[PDB]
């Protein structure tokens, strides 16, 4: 048994060398910001939901209110994203009332871990 | 009472089968629109169901609802009250858990006896197609809206209505 997962996919997050199709069967959301990449996700990333018909779980948001406002409403159990991908050099202190655990890592192990259980 | 309540309704009750008996757009406004209206148990005319079919051109396409219609005693002084299946929809005027539905027409100052059940019901489907932005119950989905981020308030729905008939 694993958890329900919220992963909002910056550019970072899609480079991470996830075999998609294993975990599109489960009950992760996608949340694309297309307000920080610059076209559409990675094609292979679309196609692997596709495969399965899961494709729904994918979800483009273009402002980053809608997205939050995502997350709180679809209130999964983990919240994967990465802050880098958003700073030059934040996430609502609402969402630990609506998400239970937060993973927000740099390192390429943490996310990779959390995503595969 | 219910010596009119009941007069009323069974009247209504022949319209409604009458109605959406036909499938001739003229004599049926509602073709794929209100596709069913009836009462929950036949010998109790007070508690009716309806299913309606989402609207076109909105993330409640290609999918039904069902509706609970609660008739009062005081019917047609008093409006019914009429509220979705709980965990059922995403709607901005809707509180998906209890299934609430904030719809003007309701209200005890813009109430009308003239009114009826499928004007009530049609009044629902409308409220999908067009949300208002007043103020919402669920204010979640309500400040996507207000945002303008359509994107995500067209996928979110669609995981919704997706994801429950899995």
């Amino acid at each position: 048994a694993r958890k329900s997962k919220c992963i909002i996919m910056s550019k970072s997050i899609q480079g991470l060398p996830i075999k998609w199709e294993e975990y599109a069967a489960d009950e992760v959301v996608l949340l694309v910001p297309t307000s920080h990449t610059d076209g559409s996700m990675k094609q292979a990333i679309g196609d692997a939901f596709r495969k399965t018909k899961n494709e729904h779980k994918i979800i483009y948001c273009d402002s980053m209110d809608g997205l939050w406002s995502c997350v709180r409403r679809l209130g999964k159990f983990q919240c994967i994203l990465n802050s880098r991908d958003f700073t030059s050099s934040v996430v609502p202190e609402d969402i630990g009332r609506f998400v239970k655990f937060v993973v927000d890592s740099d390192v390429e192990d943490v996310l990779i871990d959390t995503l595969c259980n | 009472m219910a010596d009119t309540c009941m007069s009323r309704i069974v009247k209504e009750y022949k319209v409604i089968l009458k109605t959406l008996a036909s499938d001739d757009p003229i004599a049926n406004p509602y073709r794929g629109i209100i596709e069913s209206l009836n009462p929950i148990d036949e010998t109790d005319l007070s508690k009716w169901e309806a299913i309606i079919s989402g609207p076109s051109d909105t993330p409640y396409e290609n999918h039904q609802f069902r509706i609970l219609i609660e008739v009062p005693s005081s019917y047609p002084m008093n409006p019914p009250k009429i509220s979705f299946m709980q965990n059922n929809i995403l709607h901005s005027n809707v509180k998906s858990a209890t299934g609430e539905i904030c719809l003007n027409i309701l209200k005890p100052e813009e109430w009308t006896p003239v009114w009826d059940l499928l004007h009530c019901v049609h009044a629902v489907w409308r409220l999908l197609r067009e949300p208002v932005s007043d103020s919402p119950l669920d204010v979640d989905i309500g400040n996507i809206i207000r945002c303008g981020d359509m994107s995500a308030y067209q996928g979110i729905v669609k995981y919704f209505l997706a994801e429950r008939e899995r």
